[PDB]
């Protein structure tokens, strides 16, 4: 996933939290790639598409 | 609705793929996802079903249709295209009435 | 219409069909000839169930293998199985049985694997 | 569609097998031997397949919506019944608990 | 906070102006309604002929 | 050269139409509504109205002192023709001699009476086709299981010992 | 015989499809498989009555197809339904699945 | 034979050629005609031999419920009986009641698990197979359909080598090899 | 006008539907080339060369019995081998109908009363030889009894309040047992009094007293207002 973050500290800061997609697609970012800053690797129900958008509800 | 007023029973309108995100086209909401989910599901048990019966198979099975149908050499079915009431290739006298 | 045999010849992942019939002599593998086998050192590998017999037994038949899979020497060796059981299972079909176990006796004096393959392996100790 | 893989389909059953027929490479000879007609005809091709489309869309247009109609006449007639069972089993109880 | 209502009830009799048109709609679906002979020359049926079905009232 | 698996021929009771359970070796019927009917209302009845009477009318309207003719005439207030059919006098006479005092009351004159042509006497089976097939009755009953066969098809009023007069039901023209 | 049934093979395709002929008629629903003994007839209008069901000597035809194929807004209605039930039936599937990937591509 | 008329139906009701009381509802012929067997008297030697294990469970219910030679034997006789396969499965003694059935007992024959585990397609072809002498379970050939198997020999039931519609099935599916002289 | 129609064979036996677009119910022609009241014929050319037979188009808005037939009766007794008394023969409309369903070999008898649908009656049975007009009144059989013998099935198209006496009357004389009576009953003209489904089951009633078992009843609507056929055997012995 590309651009919620811009660090990976603030990935580590969010991880384990759940996502979702649009389509509902329920999901957890696991681990921030190392090379690209904000990139991580996330987990979901099962295969996502390109043309989808990852949320993460916070208050 | 016995005690719902119409106002409150709205439509809530869907909101369209981003701009910026254009080329992959048409965001896909909920429905779009559950045509694709059991679409795949049903492809992926016809083929668990598929591979059973392929551990299953029984080698010792003979039939009197493995006289006329026959196998390629990659091991797959031919399956002739033309007829199956007709004749693929004709006689020479045949040929001689058609030409 | 013509006397015909198949035979398989298998390691690894190799795996070669020889078609057997008579005719005029000629051995021929993926349709070139026996003599451009590559990788060109295990070409006598591939010789040799034609070496140990005798090409008077080839004179009057022709073989053609077909091998695919496998790497360089899993299929010189499926070459050299099915060419030797080919030979084997020719002469007991369309030959007589005295030549057939014959060229039994010579190729499993030299190498049983020429005919039997081993095949199901390892041993849970 | 179901694309099932070679390795499993060059292993099934005799009776599982799949009729799958390669597509022609040749130019045989009855297919340009065999003659069309021109005209008159054609435009009697093109007419009689318009026809049959427009038919079978029809039909196909009648039975959705033949479906659409009995699945929610199926939803009231569900709460209909269940209203009836419902005071069916109730009536039972009033008549044994008064005798 | 009134639901939307209908321009038919608001005139008591153009409701049963137009229920009885739906009524008398519905009423050609279930029997077959004279509607007054033959207009003029017989075209045909028009609409079908069954061979199969029979429309017609058994005795007990 | 003889043949393979040789069995010796017994008989197929699945096959063999020599025995009785295999003896058993399209036009569709779709009766109209009738076009004496509107949706539920039946449309062309008129007075003079006809009436078919059952036993148990008969034995009600007795022990509530109803006259047949009268008590339908200032039900309906029209002037009614009393209808017994062959099957519902059969039941009155078949009911022994205690129904003396019905069947005599039944055997009068006024009250009119109709020749049905079956075999047995259900008087029930006979009041529901022949009231089915026509629709211009009004059928005058008590049984409980009649009243529901009746007021289960469309378009037949129904007339009933209720009280110490006659009331009428699916007629939808009373006053 | 099958030679016959081979020159009246459209016709009978026709009255076995009437029911999408004109968008008005709404046929009775009936199958109407091809009966095993039929005969094909034309009528014979009188020379009592003129002008009301007469089809003259210069538009009488020899099959019902020609005549279908004559009427000009049957074509107008046969051409109109099948585009608009073609691109229906063309809506998503393999044109727009590679002109979504060559938007991908593009960019 | 005459489809006897009214007076004729009321006169001699009881009068039946075909079907009689001690035919059992002709369920020997009937269960014959399902799993084709040859010979007459197979299904009444299976009979007996289903009355016989009723009889001596009847008999293993009667003796008490504590000592070792009845226990013993009734656990001999289901694991025997579940060794020859009649049953499919080690449950209760009132399945020898319930269970067995002169069907299950020609369940076990060896054309019918030949049409279960599709060698053959039809019972009938398969009587006609191994009375052509194709089969074997094991190393010996089969020639009777008598034959009823143990719960250990359906895995060794197998054509012949040189049995031509082995050879017809693998250059079916063109794994013909030929060094195995098949 | 011109076009062109599949003719197939009806249910019932020797009457026919052509198909086109708005199908028709068609009988052959006994009389081929000249139509009888005017109603629109279909030549077919069946296969010495192959010859026209041509048919006839059955109009139900003229004819009682086509309005049934195509309303659906379940059985008509009038059938291609039979002989029909045709009562109330008022022209010859229906009759030529039932005469070339009937066939070559099979007789109708077409009894009227009045004189010009008469004479218009013997000049339609000369080309129709299968017919055979009976002047006379329906009302007694026994002025006419020397002419018809044992006929197959009976059609009332008579529009008097006698009817069923008049039925009655020539079904003993001249129907056999277990054949055919098939009624026309106009409401309006037996008796307007009453309702239409009042005077059908007292026609009904009638009928089976005088031993003429009801089989089926048919209202026929869109064609005619406050009609019937009713559709009976005549039993002779246990309509139970
Ligand atoms: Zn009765």
């Amino acid at each position: 996933i590309k651009d919620m973050f811009s660090s990976a500290m603030e990935v580590a800061r969010f991880e384990g939290a759940q996502i979702k997609t649009v389509s509902g697609i329920r999901g957890e970012i696991k681990r921030a790639l190392s090379k690209p800053e904000g990139h991580y690797r996330a987990a979901f129900e099962d295969k996502i598409l390109m043309s989808d958008i990852v949320i993460l509800r916070s208050w | 609705a016995k005690l719902v007023h119409d106002v409150q029973k709205k439509q809530h309108r869907e909101r369209s793929q981003l701009t910026s995100r254009s080329r992959y086209g048409f965001l896909e909401k909920h429905k779009d996802y559950v045509k694709r989910a059991q679409d795949f599901h049903r492809k992926q048990s016809t083929l668990k079903v598929l591979r059973e019966k392929a551990k299953e198979r029984n080698p010792d099975e003979y039939y009197h249709a493995m006289h006329s149908r026959k196998t390629d050499a990659k091991g797959l079915l031919i399956s002739s295209r033309h007829g199956d009431e007709e004749d693929e290739s004709l006689s020479m006298d045949q040929v001689k009435l058609l030409k | 219409a013509v006397p015909s045999v198949q035979t398989f010849g298998k390691k690894k992942s190799a795996t070669a069909v020889a078609h057997v019939k008579a005719g005029k002599g000629l051995i021929k593998v993926n349709g070139s000839p026996i003599t451009l086998v590559e990788p060109e050192i295990l070409r006598f590998k591939v010789y040799e169930p034609l070496l140990l017999v005798g090409l008077d037994k080839f004179s009057n038949i022709d073989i053609r293998v077909r091998v695919t899979g496998g790497g360089h020497v899993s299929q010189v060796y499926a070459i050299r199985q099915a060419i030797a059981k080919g030979l084997v299972a020719y002469h007991q079909k369309y030959v007589d049985e005295q030549s057939k176990n014959e060229l039994k006796k010579a190729f499993t004096s030299y190498d049983r694997t020429l005919l039997i393959a081993d095949s199901r392996r390892p041993e849970p100790k | 569609g179901l694309k099932v893989p070679k390795a499993v389909q060059k292993e099934l059953p005799f009776k599982s097998q799949i009729h799958q027929m390669k597509p022609q490479k040749k130019k045989t000879y009855m297919a340009k031997r065999a003659v069309v007609l021109g005209g008159d005809e054609k435009k009697a091709r093109s007419f009689i397949q318009k026809v049959l489309t427009i038919s079978k869309a029809k039909d196909s247009k009648r039975k959705e919506q033949k479906a659409s109609q009995r699945k929610e006449r199926l939803k009231k007639l569900a709460k209909m019944e269940e209203e009836k069972s419902q005071r069916d089993k109730e009536k039972k109880k009033e008549y044994f608990a008064q005798n | 906070l009134t639901p939307k209502r209908n321009k038919d009830n608001r005139n008591s009799r153009v409701k049963k102006r137009k229920k009885y048109q739906k009524a008398q709609k519905k009423l050609k679906s279930v029997r077959a309604v004279y509607s007054g002979g033959q207009s003029g020359v017989y075209e045909g049926e028009k609409t079908g002929i069954k061979k199969g079905l029979t429309r017609s009232v058994k005795f007990k | 050269t003889r043949k393979f698996g040789l069995v010796k021929r017994t008989l197929n009771t699945k096959k063999d139409q020599r025995l009785k359970k295999n003896q058993e070796n399209l036009t569709r019927n779709i009766p109209q509504v009738s076009s004496a009917l509107f949706f539920q209302y039946n449309q062309a009845i008129k007075p003079p109205y006809q009436v078919l009477i059952d036993t148990n009318f008969i034995n009600f309207s007795i022990q509530k002192k109803v006259d047949i003719v009268r008590g339908m005439m200032d039900c309906l207030l029209a002037k009614c023709n009393p209808l017994i059919t062959d099957c519902v006098m059969a039941e009155l006479e078949k009911l022994g001699p205690k129904y003396r005092i019905a069947l005599k009351l039944a055997r009068d004159p006024r009250i009119k009476r109709l020749s049905c042509s079956h075999k047995g006497t259900y008087a029930d089976d006979c009041l529901v086709h022949r009231v089915l097939q026509h629709k211009c009755y009004i059928v005058a009953t008590n049984d409980a299981g009649l009243k529901q066969r009746i007021r289960k098809i469309p378009g037949i009023p129904l007339m009933s010992v209720g009280g110490h007069a006659y009331v009428i039901e699916k007629l939808p023209d009373v006053f | 015989d099958d030679n016959m049934r081979r020159e009246v093979q459209r016709d009978l395709l026709l009255i076995k499809h009437r029911a999408a002929l004109d968008p008005k008629r709404h046929y009775k629903k009936q199958r109407w498989e091809v009966p095993e003994r039929f005969a094909i007839g034309t009528i014979i209008e009188d020379k009592s009555e003129f002008y009301s069901s007469r089809m003259n000597r210069k538009e009488r035809k020899s099959t019902i197809l020609e005549t279908l194929m004559g009427d000009e807004a049957s074509n107008k209605y046969f051409k109109r339904k099948y585009n608009e039930i073609q691109e229906k039936s063309t809506s998503g599937r393999k044109a727009h699945y590679k002109k979504m990937k060559e938007m991908r591509k593009k960019r | 034979v005459r489809k006897l008329k009214h007076h004729e139906q009321k006169l001699l009701k009881k009068v039946d050629f075909l079907e009689w009381k001690q035919d059992q509802g002709h369920r020997d012929t009937q269960v014959m005609r399902t799993y084709h067997i040859q010979n007459r008297e197979d299904y009444h030697k299976y009979n007996r031999i289903c009355g016989d294990i009723r009889r001596l469970a009847n008999k293993l219910s009667l003796l008490p419920p504590t000592d070792p030679f009845r226990r013993k034997h009734e656990q001999l006789l289901l694991d025997k009986l579940y060794a020859m396969g009649v049953l499919t499965t080690k449950s209760k003694i009132s399945d020898l009641e319930n269970k067995v059935t002169v069907s299950a007992i020609c369940r076990r024959r060896l054309p019918v698990i030949m049409h279960r585990l599709k060698m053959a397609e039809t019972i009938q072809d398969a009587v006609k197979f191994i009375e052509q002498g194709h089969v074997r379970v094991g190393p010996n050939l089969i020639n009777d359909p008598a034959y009823l198997v143990t719960r250990n020999m359906e895995d060794y039931v197998t054509w012949v080598d040189n049995s031509k519609i082995k050879k017809t099935l693998l250059r079916y599916r063109n794994q013909i090899d030929d060094f195995d002289f098949s | 006008g011109g076009a062109k129609v599949v003719i197939e064979p009806h249910r019932h036996a020797g009457v026919y539907i052509a198909r086109g677009k708005e199908d028709l119910l068609v009988t052959k022609n006994m009389a081929p080339g000249e139509s009888v009241y005017g109603e629109k014929r279909i030549s077919v050319e069946e296969p010495v060369p192959p010859t026209k037979v041509e048919y006839r188009v059955w109009n139900p808005f003229r004819s009682k019995l086509a309005a049934g037939i195509m309303g659906g009766l379940d059985e008509l007794f009038i059938a291609p081998g039979k002989k029909v008394l045709y009562l109330g023969a008022a022209s010859g409309t229906s009759v030529s109908h039932v005469s070339d369903v009937v066939g070559p070999e099979g007789v109708v008898y077409a009894v009227e009363f009045s004189h010009r649908p008469g004479r218009e009656l013997i000049s339609m049975a000369k080309k129709r030889p299968n017919i055979i007009p009976i002047i006379e009144d329906a009302r007694h059989p026994q002025k006419y009894r020397m002419l018809i013998g044992m006929v197959d099935c009976v059609f009332a198209d008579v529009a008097q309040p006698d009817q069923a006496r008049i039925i009655a009357l020539n079904s003993h004389m001249f129907l056999k047992d277990q054949g055919g009576v098939v009624i026309s009953i106009k409401a309006n003209c037996i008796d307007s009094t009453v309702d239409a489904e009042t005077v059908f089951a007292r026609e009904v009633q009638k009928l089976r007293e005088e031993r003429i078992k009801p089989l089926e009843q048919l209202t026929l609507e869109p064609y005619e207002r406050d009609h019937c056929i009713v559709v009976g055997r005549y039993m002779r012995s246990g309509l139970k």
